[PDB]
């Protein structure tokens, strides 16, 4: 009769115990930025100032014509101060300063991948890029009339690979390191304790 | 081989081939776990079945009053993340039977990828057999012609260098196919001279 | 500049931009709300 | 006998996932945006070319020293052909 | 006769499962009073 | 917020009313 009157009250007690059970595991959905243009919201780069990383992209925060926003953005986010205390003098300034920053440092592709393989710890992360930026060169005199036969035996392993495949072999390119479920066990030894003492019981009133 | 007759001189482009015409379900219940945990829900209750000989097995029970309430929130979340995935040239190195230039260069260079185990990154060795169906007799193009000829029809793909593909999707009224993420360098169009 | 001085060997490769970061259970449940007033629950039912 | 179980503790699933469906789409959910930074993330913004302003924002876009994101981003959402393209001419 | 008696509870239950559900969600998704007005008190 | 009370009230009571019918003419039968 009156028994199940307060009976009803453990009802909404529990109604909000699923409620936010429900609620804040679905929230968790700290960095999700990949590329460039990802971690355009992540603050500042660190990068060395007046450097040829620096200058180029530099030339193009002074490109207003064409909307790629990327750049520019990002330049004159470090751009402040006239780029004072936003940048390093070396890259080797910029290895703890990066680790120990806000800073993601930005240079060359191969010397992060060197970069990445030379921390004992492992704690970094290098993201793609495949961009047209510029090439490489190797000067030579006026006169000097060795360009085309170098040439040749450049186009000649890189068009069978030969070059990058020595790359891969100075450098390794496949990684130096690397690149619900607890409920149900967690009733397991509970049930174990049950049988626990359900044999305790056994022998308590075989003993009675 | 045009170099050892005439000069060149530095690149501008890259370039890539391919065909080219046109163009609330069960999976986002399985979302942050799938295929086994269905499976490894299955083994407890028998065990407590057989376990038989009162209440205090049911605590046991009573702990699903807690557990499907672990399952009653994991799902849903699925909707907010986002037909085909067509999201990579991995993602069609899976899919059977495409070809693209016959009798060229890059008839030629992904079969010249396809002989070093050190070069392969698991995607041109997958393509050369990819284009290996009839013998090459039956997979091939060789024109934009040709491309809108061979069909879309069947599990192929969308690519070309990118200034034609811009031609193309233009021309076309429905910029039906998204092309993939690719940056090659090993042979692309420069200026030559003469020595 | 130096195009205009010297002249250059041709491409092995192209140049571009590096980028260095840093690198289910119950722990999920049991974070946002207190294991304190999670054990809370076991008190009105007595 | 025991087709109602399997059915019964089916439509126990089914109609849970129905429960998703019924909650989820009120979720995401007149406009959620009142300034730009994003509503120059909003499609389709133009305004009156050659006012002071379009001076004024256009000289700010070259300052980096004092900026808040905005006016230089506002500034190239309309400067596009050099300014000419989507630039209104009268009221 | 009865059924439509008995049946009432779970089907009338849905809405208000379906309301709680509802708010549940965005509450978590001086920093309250801004105005002159709001300060009058 | 407000927009799903109405119909299943009168609902709730349509049916009802449907059974009243019902009922007072099968205990006149």
């Amino acid at each position: 009769a009156m028994r199940i009157v307060m009976g009803s009250w453990w009802l909404f007690t529990l109604i909000v115990c699923s409620s936010y059970t429900a609620n804040l595991a679905a929230f968790l959905t700290p960095v999700r930025t990949f590329q460039d243009l990802s971690k355009q919201l992540e603050m500042s780069y660190g990068t060395v100032r007046d450097s040829a990383v620096y200058e180029y992209f530099r030339a193009k925060g002074t490109n207003p014509l064409e909307q790629d926003s990327t750049f520019a953005e990002l330049w004159r986010t470090i751009s402040k101060n006239g780029g004072a205390d936003n940048c390093v003098s070396n890259p080797s300034e910029g290895i703890r300063k990066a680790k120990k920053g806000n800073y993601a440092f930005l240079w060359d592709v191969a010397v992060v991948e060197y970069a990445a393989l030379t921390d004992d710890d492992c704690s970094v992360t290098v993201i793609g890029n495949s961009i047209s930026s510029k090439g490489y060169g190797i000067a030579l005199q006026h006169g000097s009339p060795y360009r085309d036969l170098f040439s040749q035996r450049i186009l000649e392993l890189q068009d069978t690979g030969d070059l990058d495949v020595l790359k891969q072999k100075w450098w390794p390119h496949t990684g130096r390191c690397d690149l619900s479920f607890a409920g149900v066990f967690c009733i397991l030894a509970i049930g174990l304790l049950l049988a626990c003492l359900v044999a305790a019981l056994e022998l308590w009133w075989n003993s009675n | 081989e045009r170099e050892s007759v005439v000069d060149f001189s530095k690149r501008y482009m890259d370039y890539s081939v391919g065909i080219l015409i046109k163009k609330i379900s069960i999976f986002s219940l399985f979302a942050p776990f799938d295929f086994a945990v269905w499976a490894c829900i299955a083994a407890a209750i028998p065990v407590v079945g057989v376990l038989i000989f009162a209440m205090r097995i049911v605590m046991g029970s009573w702990w699903l009053f807690t557990l499907i309430v672990c399952s009653s929130y994991t799902a849903n979340l699925a909707a907010f993340l986002t037909p085909v995935r067509t999201f990579q040239d991995l993602s069609k190195q899976l899919e059977m039977s495409y070809g693209t230039v016959r009798d060229s260069a890059v008839y030629e260079y992904f079969r010249a990828k396809g002989t070093n185990p050190l070069e392969q990154d698991s995607t041109f060795a997958e393509l050369w057999r990819t284009i290996s169906k009839n013998g090459g007799a039956d997979n091939c193009v060789s024109n934009p012609s040709e491309g809108i000829r061979k069909a879309k029809k069947g599990n192929y793909a969308f690519l070309w260098d990118v200034a034609v593909v811009e031609y193309a999707a233009l021309t076309d009224d429905d910029c039906s196919v998204t092309v993939i993420g690719n940056s090659i360098s090993s042979k692309g169009y420069g200026i030559a001279l003469q020595h």
